[PDB]
């Protein structure tokens, strides 16, 4: 193969290694749970309840 | 303090070992590996009168032996596939075809 | 370093002997390469370092690497179905032959000078030394010969 | 309260107790996952399995390809009836001690695919250790059925040697997760209202 | 029976017997340490619950390959089975057991040194073999054919790689080498020497970017002892570069330990590095390239390296 | 002398431990825990070449520890050597036989 085309494969293999480690040296994207609790918007679609009406009684 | 009949002693046996692996067995991969037995036990003579005279000559045996024993591992290996390939069984006793 | 050239010449003696009267054949070659190492832990006894380095390397390292590497090509097969060489009738003979050859050897060697060898270490610089002085054309056709098998070995071994 | 494999009791000398805490322990804080693709779940999976989410932390990143060295049967998709015999067998080329998750509608019962071609829930086959509801769970739910299992692994028996001892393995009953989350699930009353974000 | 001669034996065996421990805990506890700097290269944080930033993964971990099942396949050769991580540990053990972490600290002052660590990377490539063959599978004895043809590859010019260092030195010996450095290391001259040995050391260990598996039959402990013999691998070379390029134990200020395990240290995050940045080429790719490149610029290296020393000689 | 001999033992003591801790650890494993085609030639070819050039390697590994005693017509031989080497690399590299591809 090229003697110029490694040349650019090894730049780009350095680069890629640039990269990574100054990823290293980033902020963490990590959202600990359960530590760190979920929010769910208030529309999230999980845990099925029945609700009661403002009188007490149940609405179903 | 080590003998050199002790050391040609065992050359010789492990030579003759060789011997009647190469002889006694029809597969030739055990006969290649009979003749590799033989050829170290060679070169294991040369590095004990090597040794036994202080000389490095001994070792420049040894390293022309190994030459020669990996180079003719790879032909008769070559040659084992290539019997392998075209009979599909390695028993040396069907190559015999030309006689008399 | 006597204890040590006994114990590596006994087992390189039972494993040679279970190399040439096995029927696996990668176990053969197992107990190949234990023969090999101590076969080198012999040269090791003896002060050769550079034989020994070379006999893990190169014979035990290399050559029944490639061994291995032929066997596992052929996936083996008609072999431990007739287990022929272990009948009396085939390798009585050529054991008595090799038991009377081993015996003339041996009585040739035991008639012998022997001032015992001393183990005096012989480095690889010596030999590296007189390999590129009093044997100059060793090497270069040295190198001749493992062109001439590479040759060889890629002219039979291949598949069109 | 125990089950033997017939409901008994706890079967726990104190170092032999002390041994089987720590073999427990071991066990339950190294969990190796399987890597099995079936459907949309084990994107959901994968998905807890990368930096946003860090499944790491709980020491089960390490995602096998052979089942021999995996502790971990995580069924995470539809339960189809061409590939209900090969869960069935990468099940069976796993080793004790085995455990496994349903993840999805799909694995707990078949979900909304009451179809021809689809077995109602892997645990027609397989014996499952934690369910989870979702089509999909979310990251953190796979999260918690993990620490379900751990607790589930830290609390059960089984035999410290193959020659020596009981080689009977004794799994907790657990207290139903709905019923301990009952005295907090029904003391809410206001949730946010959906037009905000 | 107190006599100082059976106390300075007891002193090497002693000093012997803990390089052992440390490399050995040194390997395991940086499969932790490829998972913890996984996870910051990855931007996230990798094990960190299990005790103190996580420094209990590994007890745990070890608990459990001890705990699962011990499981030998019924139609498979049991020794052969069981002999291969025996050798993928052994062999890169021994290689250790020729580095020089100290001046006193060696375990053996060997005449042949990284001859040595030439026999135990030809051991290492049977430790791959027997693993392949033993499995009784062909996916996975196709995939140790192949990635033993890597390692052969790559192991064809390793000691070519290292033959520069050695001429430059003029010994085998790895105290020689570590005292050639005293003025300039060796990566400033052999350099192309220092990028061949590297690249030969990634590809022998097996790792990335040089990875039908053969590992899959294998399980237990035993998987455990190809972990912890890959991760000894990777220490191991680490220290030899250390020692062979990098001058060793050799510093300005710091004690030599502390420089040497710095030294090591760093090469080893540059093996992490290495699997979090490159790609994997393909199979032919990394073949050629380990054939047509490197081979010739590790002979090209050692003919200019005899030439500059032929020059200088007086 | 006792330094050597300081060594040696060192040596046989890692060789030792080091084999009876993976014995150990391969016997701890095995009592601890409760119980439920036809390849290609260029492998041949390419152990084969790895064989050849890992003898030329050794003729290099003898003439590397030896330069300076071997003076500049040392150099020339090895010379001769590694054009011989590299000739059969050309040779080698050029009929396809170092190429896995078809
Ligand atoms: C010492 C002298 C040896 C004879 C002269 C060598 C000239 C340089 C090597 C050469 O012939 O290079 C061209 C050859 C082309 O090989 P090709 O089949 O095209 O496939 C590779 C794709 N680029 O590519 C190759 O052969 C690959 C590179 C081999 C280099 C070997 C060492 C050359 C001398 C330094
Ligand atoms: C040894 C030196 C090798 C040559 C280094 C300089 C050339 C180089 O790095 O080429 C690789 C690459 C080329 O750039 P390219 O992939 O075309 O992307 C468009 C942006 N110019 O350029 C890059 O990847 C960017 C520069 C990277 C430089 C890395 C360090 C090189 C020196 C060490
Ligand atoms: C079964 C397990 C293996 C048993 C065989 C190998 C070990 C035998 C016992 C060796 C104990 C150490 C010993 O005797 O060393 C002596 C010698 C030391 O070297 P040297 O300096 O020349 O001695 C003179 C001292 N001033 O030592 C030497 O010269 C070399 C020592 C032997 C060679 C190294 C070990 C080879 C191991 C081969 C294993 C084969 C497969 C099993
Ligand atoms: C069981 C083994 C027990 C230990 C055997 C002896 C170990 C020490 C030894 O071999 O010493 C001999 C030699 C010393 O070399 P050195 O000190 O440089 O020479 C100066 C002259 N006295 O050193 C040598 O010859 C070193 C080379 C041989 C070392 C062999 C080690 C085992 C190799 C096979 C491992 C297989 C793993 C699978
Ligand atoms: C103990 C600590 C050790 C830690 C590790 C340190 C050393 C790491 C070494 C890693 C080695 C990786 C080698 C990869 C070789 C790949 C060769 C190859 O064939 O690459 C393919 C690519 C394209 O080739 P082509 O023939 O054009 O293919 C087109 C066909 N469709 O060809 C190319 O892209 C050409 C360039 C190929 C790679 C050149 C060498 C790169 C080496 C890695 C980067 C090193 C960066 C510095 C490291 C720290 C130094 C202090
Ligand atoms: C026998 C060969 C073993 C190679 C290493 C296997 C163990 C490490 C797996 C790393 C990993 C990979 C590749 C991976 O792809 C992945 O994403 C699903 C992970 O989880 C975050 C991982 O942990
Ligand atoms: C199908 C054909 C098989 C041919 C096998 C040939 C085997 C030859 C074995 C020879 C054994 C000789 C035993 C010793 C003879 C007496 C001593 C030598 C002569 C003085
Ligand atoms: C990855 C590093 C592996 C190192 C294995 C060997 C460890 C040997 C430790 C020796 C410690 C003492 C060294 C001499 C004293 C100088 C340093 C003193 C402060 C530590
Ligand atoms: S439960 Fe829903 S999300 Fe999961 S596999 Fe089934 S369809 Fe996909």
């Amino acid at each position: 193969m090229t003697l110029k085309e490694l040349l650019v494969g090894f730049g780009t293999q350095v680069r890629s290694i640039w990269m990574i480690g100054l990823h290293a040296f980033a902020k963490r994207e990590t959202r600990m749970y359960p530590e760190e609790p979920v929010y769910l918007p208030p529309r999230y679609r999980g845990r099925i309840v029945l609700t009661r009406d403002p009188d007490g009684e149940e609405r179903c | 303090m080590i003998p050199l009949q002790h050391g040609l002693i065992l050359a010789a046996i492990l030579f003759v070992l060789g011997l009647t692996g190469l002889v006694i067995r029809r597969n030739l991969l055990f006969m290649l590996i009979g003749l590799e037995i033989m050829i170290n036990a060679s070169a294991l003579a040369f590095v004990v009168a090597g040794s036994y005279w202080g000389q490095t000559d001994g070792q420049v045996m040894y390293i022309l032996a190994i030459s020669l024993a990996a180079a003719e591992a790879s032909i008769g290996l070559a040659l084992l596939l290539q019997l392998h390939r075209r009979r599909q069984n390695l028993n040396i006793d069907s190559v015999s075809e030309m006689r008399g | 370093m006597e204890f040590a050239f006994y114990i590596c010449g006994l087992i390189a003696i039972l494993a040679t002997l279970r190399v040439i009267t096995h029927t696996n054949p990668v176990h053969a070659l197992l107990y190949l390469i234990i023969s090999l190492l101590a076969i080198s832990g012999v040269f090791f006894s003896l002060g050769a370092y550079f034989a020994g380095a070379l006999e893990i390397i190169v014979y035990a390292g290399a050559i029944m690497v490639l061994f291995v590497f032929v066997v596992m090509m052929l996936n083996l097969s008609e072999i431990e179905q007739e287990r022929q060489w272990l009948k009396p009738q085939v390798w009585i003979g050529p054991a008595i032959l090799s038991a009377i050859m081993l015996v003339v050897i041996v009585y040739a060697i035991l008639g012998v000078n022997d001032q015992g060898i001393d183990g005096t270490p012989i480095s690889a610089k010596a030999v590296g030394i007189t390999l590129f002085g009093p044997y100059v054309l060793a090497v270069e056709l040295a190198s001749m010969l493992l062109l001439a098998g590479l040759v060889v070995a890629f002219h039979v071994g291949r598949e069109e | 309260d125990y089950t033997l494999t017939e409901i008994v009791t706890d079967p726990l000398n104190v170092f032999m107790g002390k041994l089987n805490d720590m073999v427990n322990w071991g066990r339950k804080n190294s969990i190796w996952p399987y890597n099995f693709g079936l459907s949309c779940c084990y994107v959901e999976m994968v998905t807890s399995f990368t930096a946003v989410h860090d499944v790491a932390r709980f020491g089960a990143e390490v995602l096998r390809a052979s089942p021999r060295q995996a502790d971990l049967m995580v069924v995470a998709g539809t339960c189809f009836t061409k590939m209900a015999p090969v869960i069935q067998r990468l099940y069976d080329q796993m080793l004790e001690p085995k455990w496994v998750i349903s993840m999805g509608a799909c694995a707990n019962s078949g979900g909304m695919y009451d179809i021809y071609s689809v077995v109602q829930g892997v645990d027609k086959f397989i014996p499952v250790d934690v369910y989870i509801p979702g089509c999909p769970p979310r990251p953190e739910a796979y999260m918690q059925a993990l620490m379900l299992l751990q607790e589930s692994i830290g609390k059960e028996r089984r035999p410290l040697s193959w020659v020596v001892g009981d080689q009977g393995v004794y799994r907790a009953n657990m207290q139903s997760e709905r019923e301990r989350k009952r005295g907090e699930r029904i003391a809410v009353t206001n949730l946010r209202t959906p037009d905000e974000i | 029976w107190i006599s100082p001669e059976l106390i300075e034996i007891l002193l090497t065996i002693l000093k012997a017997v803990v390089i052992l421990l440390v490399v050995v805990t040194c390997g395991a506890f940086m499969s932790f340490g490829e998972r913890r700097l996984l996870g910051l290269f990855q931007n996230r944080y990798g094990p960190n619950r299990v005790g103190w930033g996580g420094s209990l993964q590994l007890v745990a971990d070890m608990i459990k390959m001890f705990f699962k099942e011990d499981w030998i396949p019924k139609f498979s050769d049991r020794v052969i089975f069981t002999l291969a991580p025996m050798i993928a540990f052994t062999s890169l053990l021994l290689a250790f057991a020729i580095v020089p972490v100290s001046p006193g600290w060696v375990v053996a002052d060997l005449n042949i040194g990284i001859l040595f660590f030439l026999m135990m990377a030809g051991l290492a490539v049977y430790a791959v073999l027997f693993a392949g063959w033993s499995s009784n599978n062909k996916y996975s004895l196709l995939g140790a054919m192949r990635a033993s043809a890597q390692t052969l590859s790559y192991e064809v010019f390793l000691g070519l790689s290292l033959m520069g260092v050695v001429a430059q030195a003029g010994s085998f010996n790895m105290t020689d080498i570590v005292n050639s450095q005293a003025h300039v290391w060796n990566v400033i001259p052999q350099f192309f020497g220092f990028i061949t040995f590297a690249i030969a050391g990634v590809a022998v260990c097996h790792r990335h970017p040089f990875d039908d598996g053969y590992h899959i039959e294998y399980s237990g402990m035993k998987f455990g002892l190809f972990f912890v013999g890959e991760y000894i691998g990777i220490v191991t070379i680490s220290a030899l570069m250390v020692t062979l390029f990098f001058g060793g134990w050799q510093g300005p200020l710091l004690p030599p330990f502390i420089w040497f395990a710095l030294k090591t240290a760093f090469f080893m995050m540059m093996f992490i590095l290495i699997r979090a940045s490159l790609p994997r080429p393909r199979y032919d790719q990394v073949m050629s390239f380990g054939w047509k490149i490197c081979l010739p610029l590790t002979l090209i290296n050692l003919l200019v390296t005899a030439a500059v020393i032929l020059w200088q000689a007086q | 002398s006792t330094e050597v001999i300081a060594h040696h033992w060192a040596f046989a003591i890692f060789l030792i431990v080091a084999i009876g801790l993976c014995c150990l650890m391969l016997v701890g494993g095995w009592f601890l825990g409760g119980r439920a085609l036809r390849l290609s030639a260029k492998f041949y070819l390419v152990a084969m070449f790895f064989v050849i050039f890992d003898v030329e390697a050794l003729y290099l590994f003898a003439w590397s520890t030896s330069i300076r005693e071997s003076g500049w017509v040392g150099f020339v031989e090895a010379a001769i050597f590694i054009f011989v080497l590299l000739a059969g690399l050309v040779y080698l590299v050029r009929i396809g036989a170092l190429d896995w591809t078809p």
